[PDB]
């Protein structure tokens, strides 16, 4: 497991039923109808750079003792699609970032009328020196944040 | 085609 850290597995319940794994070294992982997206999702509704999972160095609030957390890396899910995505219970519009916890099932597209639903389960097998792995530590904070020029630049690579 | 919309 010197190449895979995170595992995004499209479930059978979704039009997709494959397993994609982000490499501890691949950051950010791009998702969208365009295979250019490190992750592959073919949904007529999905866009080229539908969304991407980006990794960042988790910063701690100092420590005048011996406590965990420290400074390591965290994986953020960055939605770039107009069709919006659903993560557990948090909405993310094209241009948002989100914390990805170990075993996080994210839905990129859900249509009731079409009965077609897409969702991937994030499973981290390897922890490339991750403060935890991505599920955070103490008081889970699952709130959607906005992206900046840094994020927009990442999608400008493919 | 950024004219999509979901319920």
């Amino acid at each position: 497991g010197n190449g895979r850290f995170l595992t995004l597995k499209p479930l059978p319940d979704s039009i997709i039923q494959e397993s994609l794994e982000i490499q501890q070294g691949v950051n950010p992982f791009f998702i969208g109808r365009s295979e250019d997206c490190n992750c592959k999702i073919e949904d007529n509704r999905l866009s080229r750079v539908h969304c991407f999972i980006f990794k960042k160095r988790h910063a701690v609030g100092k420590s005048m003792y011996e406590s965990p957390a420290q400074g390591l890396d965290d994986i953020w899910y960055c939605h770039t699609g107009t069709n919006v995505s659903y993560l557990n219970n948090n909405r993310m519009i094209q241009g948002t970032k989100f914390l990805l916890q170990d075993g996080d099932e994210i839905k990129i597209i859900w249509d009731k009328n079409n009965k077609f639903v897409i969702g991937f389960k994030v499973e981290i097998n390897d922890t490339t020196g991750l403060f935890n792995e991505g599920l955070g530590m103490l008081q889970e904070q699952r709130v959607v944040l906005k992206q900046t020029a840094e994020e927009k630049d990442l999608v400008k690579k493919l | 085609e950024d004219i999509y919309y979901l319920d």
